[PDB]
């Protein structure tokens, strides 16, 4: 299937340590 | 005939005369006007699927949303919003133009019937929450052109209470029956104010405060671009730390599409020395971050970011020369 889908749709708060 | 969606992309007539053949049919039944709204979101976002009036009088948006994401009938990942080409290019145009002047057109009668809004913004909302990019992208622009709509929208509404208060000063200065009629509008223009923050309120806090932490990069970018305009449109209401917060932090973004997005949003208030007050806690707070973005890796971001830091400077206690006030306020 060819349809883009994302699985996890936010950026997580273990990344938004930048 | 042609579907909503298909007039928009060729782009032949003007979009106001795609409106207002759209308004037309909205007062003829409201129902089947909707209903093709619903569908024209819905395949601009490149599903081929068609929401079926049965569908749209006995679902809600979850299941409606899971429907269509069967019948998409697509041949690869690309959807309307990330097609190349100048053509799509004007198709992006059109479509954001279009929301802009439904708005615009429905601003004083329709957009308060409790029913147009409310269903526009419930799907949008529930295609914000779509895993499928191409719902999730192409609705995130559409809530964000619909929100600097309804901003214009209560632009309007405050200069006509103002005007509506100096007319019942006018005839109060000479009760009877017009002093009844201009307090009446007065309640009415209040009430408006009121449906068009909840609306706002209602875009922000189920659509915004996710997708500006969304996982595409221009889903991202999207939101930060929008949220500049609202605060250089209406800094009287959207000026303020609570908005700012996002963008400031949105400055560390690993994409420098985004980080150029919030450089520029800030750039653009920067640029007012009488916003500075506004942004005083935001410049203390995000300083460090802002002259480290000058040498960013990013040509454009570093270059956007040493234009911040200059406007910065020339706006504090720092660039107020003693000689220049002596000079203006001489003998």
């Amino acid at each position: 299937r060819k349809l883009i889908v994302d699985s996890v749709k936010e950026l997580d708060s273990k990344t938004i340590r930048a | 005939g042609g579907t909503l969606f298909e007039v928009v992309k060729l782009g032949k007539s003007a979009m106001q005369s795609v409106v207002d053949d759209w308004i037309e049919s909205y007062k003829q039944d409201r129902d089947i006007a909707l209903l093709d709204l619903i569908n024209f979101f819905i395949q601009c976002s490149g599903c081929r699927g068609t929401v079926r009036i049965e569908m749209f009088r006995n679902m809600q948006n979850a299941e409606i949303i899971r429907k269509m994401t069967e019948e998409f009938d697509e041949d690869s990942g690309d959807y309307p919003l990330t097609m190349p080409g100048p053509q799509w290019k004007k198709f992006r145009s059109n479509f954001c133009e279009f929301i802009g002047v439904l708005i615009r057109q429905c601003q004083y009668s329709i957009i308060y019937d409790e029913y147009m809004m409310d269903t526009v913004i419930s799907l949008l909302t529930g295609l914000s929450d779509s895993q499928v990019r191409a719902f999730r992208h192409t609705s995130t622009l559409a809530a964000m052109k619909l929100m600097t709509a309804l901003v214009n929208v209560a632009l309007n509404l405050s200069i006509h209470q103002d005007n509506t208060q100096r007319q019942y000063e006018a005839e109060r200065n000479k009760a009877n029956e017009r002093l009844e009629l201009l307090l009446q509008k007065r309640k009415e223009l209040q009430e408006n104010q009121d449906e068009i923050e909840n609306m706002m309120n209602s875009i922000f806090k189920g659509i915004f405060v996710h997708r500006y932490r969304d996982a595409i990069a221009e889903i991202r970018a999207i939101c930060i671009e929008e949220i500049g305009v609202w605060m250089k449109m209406y800094s009287d209401a959207f000026l303020n730390d609570s908005y700012l917060k996002y963008v400031g932090w949105t400055l560390h973004d690993r994409q420098g599409e985004v980080r150029l997005k919030c450089l520029k949003a800030l750039q653009s208030l920067y640029t007012n020395r009488e916003l500075f007050p506004k942004l005083e806690l935001f410049t203390n707070r995000f300083k460090d971050r802002i002259v480290s973005m000058t040498l960013d890796k990013e040509y454009d971001v570093a270059v956007e970011a040493i234009r911040l830091v200059t406007l910065i400077l020339h706006g504090s206690e720092e660039a107020l020369s003693n000689e220049d006030c002596e000079n203006v306020y001489h003998l």
